[PDB]
């Protein structure tokens, strides 16, 4: 990778300590791949907060950019924090006091493009988060590799990013392409949809054919499951995404989604209520309109619920539930908005041993922590529960 | 014995016995960090250590935050001596990178099996497997 | 244009008073413009809520909708409301009481894209708020008509819009190329670039060559001024929003823009400091990176401004701003981020003689109105101001 | 005398005295509501007003809000008998309907000048002069 004479500057250490270890992450990547040389990065975001998934050597290694006044040169937004008991949640707060340290926007949510960090089609960034990653390369047709949390955080740091995969025309294009031959209208069907593509395919781009989501929300949850079981990182969906027109340039094979495939999904996440005791609804954080339909679908049940309803969701749409009278009403059926924060990663296997939700993504991972699972579309667990 | 031609990750040197999965793997929920074992429960390899050992597979899947759970890893010395992958993504390189984890990917990973004795020349991307 | 039969029965009276007014606006529309059908569309987006531009007149037009218990049947948001004295507020909160009872989300922003309402790639919505119609149309590739108000209230309440316009591929064609030869780098380049091509074109489509924007924000500003002096609703910038590659499929004119033309723009708007009491940003409302950069000018002036900067947003950025930190900042130099509401909108005649902006959109409708303006980039501004 | 065929917008019959510009308008800042007057700052007929006349321009500009801008001169009386444009927007076209005033589109607006006595048959999108 050809370096300037400033950034080789940066890589010799001439302009500090905290430059030059972020840079020989950039060089190092940048050499493996054949990148010809580092690009500017409008924004970044940032994964790697909650302590549960970082730990002490996570802090160690944040704490040796901020000793040397490590900060941002960009723009830069920050994915969603655990929740625990008092010591965990210590320990949550030394992370994200480091990452304000940086000039780091405190955003803590993995919805960065609801008010706060929004790409603009074609722009070159440096994300982690995998849904959002998807996001923002298959909806929005920004460009961004699928970094690691410490790629985001290095690229944010210089400001640059290495020139290789997403960022280029040719890695762009579909590698397959999936006919949905399935039903899929609905929130819970984009979910196990996504399931199933994820794993069914490797490093892929794929182009999907008969798929008409009436919701963003519903391709949103595509790409999180997706990026959940498999890596994901861009996809096209004919009519629907702003690549598509370009996106087929070779003969490709051409995989089918049946209604069997999205059975055997469902049919594996369909623990029994009494194993369930609370339900997590924004899995990736919730839009506004998914806080609206909750509170609707509250107030037709009439009567609270007996375990508790949770949504995650961003600082920006809580304030918008807050402000538009939707956080009162939920509240008065044992629904909790509750921004900042991501259940997926909190340490809550003593607080709770089952949890109902609509999202794929949430189902793999709370799965495959030992929690029981009942994946369904939020109408009906809202209808169903205690 | 035979050689394995791929592509240099993170350069080191390394040998050691070898333990392949054929599923991809997410290091956040698929390792414990604290032990080195196998926590994913549809790993074909779930409940061995990885600790010390030459670890096949053939891509990453899941998690960003897979770096950090390498580096957690290497920190509380349970990572493997090196990492063979047939395809190595961007996450599972920044692992490799800031851990200091030798690593090569572009391997023909099928023609590894559990119990080998292999040496890995990172730097030149070459698995020899050792008979 | 062809009604199905549940549509002709609504036009008929037979789902009561509200539904077929608002039909009859739809019927009449699209039989000028030669709709074939109506088609469904995924929000909508209301303009005419200031008091100040509606009038006992628009009271009685919407209380006309709320006493037949109209009701939007699509997700719908709200353009901001005014600022005024105690008889002025008092018939401000009418119109907006008026309109949550249709059950529209009272968001009063022109920026419903920032968290509230984002239109997706290819959607089919029914906007107005012109800088609302041109982001949705250029920078997001959704497809809107420039609506009248009480079009688009029309739209959300049937939850259809006549299919004319740019709902269709072939109005969506560039029928100029606009060659853009001067120097645009900042913001308030943007704003007089956008207000030199809106008064220079006519009813066009154009395509902007030579021409890339650091910021999105920056064609944001773009749209807004195009489509107020102007009526400019969809434009494309070569290599910058996700319609630009089919754009041309003719042989078209180019227009070029010199340093000349911008130039007339940003001498007209001049105006000496000592006619100016009061600096305005957040036209249309600001974004979070906007609010970002007031709060570092104004660390760096390091010392209050004597007049008011006030920064009109959104309640998504407020929130946002407040939570991380900004707001307290501002306020410390005698700035105030204003949520819910527009100045230009303001019967703000006899408290203010003077705005100093940074968007070509205010400039223009505050020089209509009579008031002194200086146009400026906002870093000049908070370094010059008293 | 001559006709002038065009589009219907609104229909309706009138008849009355012409008042013409050639620049593009905007209700909301070219038309105080409560008088009828063209209050914008660079109309060539500025101070003038359209109240009861046939109102020519070449097409909109400006604010989407322009459509209540003509309902509220329409409600205190003060709107043109008529209005002849270039091309109607589905903002001006919007205004007319909801305040039913007779308007066509599609003329060409360069064959009329203020003065002139013309009868609008906006049914037919037909404007004739009259001598
Ligand atoms: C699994 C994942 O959602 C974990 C995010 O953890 P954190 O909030 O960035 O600490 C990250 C991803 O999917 O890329
Ligand atoms: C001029 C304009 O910004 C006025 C908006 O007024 P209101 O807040 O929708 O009442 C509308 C537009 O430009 O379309
Ligand atoms: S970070 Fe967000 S995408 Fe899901 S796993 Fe947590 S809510
Ligand atoms: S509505 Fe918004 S676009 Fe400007 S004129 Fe008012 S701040």
């Amino acid at each position: 990778m050809y370096l300037t004479k400033e950034e080789e500057l940066i890589l010799a250490g001439e302009y500090g300590y905290a430059l030059q270890k972020a840079m020989e992450i950039l060089v190092a990547l940048g050499d493996i791949y054949g990148a010809d040389r580092l690009i500017p990065i409008k924004s970044a975001q940032v994964a790697g907060v909650s302590y549960k998934n970082i730990g002490d050597a996570g802090i160690e290694f944040l704490r040796d950019f901020v000793e040397a006044g490590a900060k941002v040169s960009v723009y830069t937004t920050l994915n969603p924090a655990g929740i625990g008991d008092d010591e965990f949640m210590e320990k949550q707060m030394e992370v994200l006091e480091l990452y304000r340290k940086m000039g780091i926007e405190v955003t803590s949510t993995c919805t960065p493009y609801y008010g706060a960090n929004l790409p603009k089609f074609g722009d070159h960034i440096a994300w982690s988060e995998s849904s959002a990653v998807s996001f923002a390369n298959s909806i929005l047709g920004a460009r961004t590799n699928r970094e690691g949390g410490p790629s985001s955080l290095a690229a944010a740091i210089v400001g640059k990013t290495p020139n290789y995969g997403l960022h280029l025309d040719e890695n762009r294009k579909a590698t397959v392409i999936v006919d949905v031959k399935a039903k899929v209208k609905t929130f819970a069907d984009y979910s196990v949809l996504g399931y199933h593509v994820g794993k069914t395919l490797g490093n892929d781009v794929p182009y999907f054919k008969n798929l008409k989501p009436e919701k963003t929300e519903f391709l949103k949850e595509l790409g999180a499951a997706m990026g959940a079981t498999g890596s994901i990182a861009l996809y096209h969906v004919e009519g629907e995404t702003p690549e598509y027109r370009e996106a087929i340039t070779d003969k490709l094979e051409t995989i089918t989604v049946e209604d069997s495939d999205l059975k055997a999904v469902r049919e594996s996440f369909q623990d029994d209520w009494s194993d369930i005791d609370m339900i997590l609804i924004g899995c990736p954080h919730a839009s506004l309109p998914e806080v609206k339909e909750i509170a609707e679908l509250l107030r037709m049940r009439g009567k609270p619920l007996k375990i508790p309803l949770f949504i995650t969701a961003s600082r920006a749409v809580k304030a918008l539930a807050d402000a538009l009278g939707y956080t009162e009403i939920i509240e008065r059926y044992n629904g909790k908005i509750i921004p900042d924060s991501c259940f997926v990663v909190s340490p809550i296997k003593g607080w709770y041993r089952g949890i109902a939700t609509n999202s794929g993504k949430s189902a793999f991972y709370f799965r495959s922590f030992g929690f029981s699972v009942r994946l369904d579309d939020v109408e009906n667990l809202i209808k169903e529960a205690p | 014995g035979p050689k394995l031609k791929g592509r240099k990750i993170v350069g080191g040197k390394a040998e050691g016995e070898v333990i392949v999965s054929r599923k991809p793997l997410s290091f956040l929920g698929g390792v414990d960090p604290e032990t080195g074992i196998v926590t994913d429960a549809e790993s074909d390899i779930r409940g061995q250590s990885i600790a010390g050992k030459i670890l096949v597979f053939p891509r990453g899947k899941g998690s960003t935050v897979g770096s950090y759970v390498i580096y957690a890893l290497k920190k509380n010395n349970k990572a493997p001596k090196a990492i063979i992958v047939g395809e190595a993504e961007t996450i599972v390189a920044t692992g490799a990178i800031i851990s200091d984890i030798p690593m090569v990917d572009g391997v023909d990973v099928s023609k590894l099996k559990t119990g080998m004795k292999v040496r890995v020349d990172a730097d030149s991307g070459e698995v020899e497997i050792l008979e």
